[PDB]
């Protein structure tokens, strides 16, 4: 599929918590990394629109794209950087303890794999636990 | 089969 914002919007409405669903969308986003900025914009908008019980899966997709992008270049890391902290704060406010434990694990993975520098990791931790 | 956030190839 060629890239369009509307096609991405439709894929995000269909995203589920399965390994195949997150991975398949992520691979498309990495293929279309030239468009990482509008990807992040659409991603954020649809995260905020999504029902509480689907919000963690948005952050899982962000995890997959950012991590799988590292071998390609800094662009996805940089373009998620300005919204990722408020994304964590949002999901944290919108979900329960159980979901927060899942979010915390993503953060621990990010710390151990140096997905972001400590400045951003410290902001993510404050967003979850402050 | 549910998503695993450790699944991406790294670190």
């Amino acid at each position: 599929s060629a890239f369009s914002e509307a096609a991405l919007e439709k894929k995000l409405s269909e995203l589920s918590n399965s390994q195949q669903s997150v991975q398949t969308l992520s691979l498309w986003l990495i293929h279309h990394r030239k468009h990482s900025r509008p990807i992040v914009t659409v991603w954020e908008r649809e995260l905020r629109k999504a029902k509480p019980n689907r919000k963690l899966t948005f952050l899982y997709l962000a995890n997959d794209v950012i991590q799988n992008s590292k071998r390609k270049g800094p662009e996805f890391t940089k373009d998620f950087a300005p919204v990722i902290v408020e994304a964590f704060k949002h999901v944290s406010s919108e979900t329960d303890e159980s979901c927060k434990k899942h979010l915390g694990r993503v953060l621990s993975i990010w710390e151990e794999r140096s997905v972001y520098e400590n400045d951003v990791l410290e902001q993510l931790k404050q967003a979850l636990y402050g | 089969p549910s998503y695993s956030p450790t699944s991406p190839s790294y670190s």
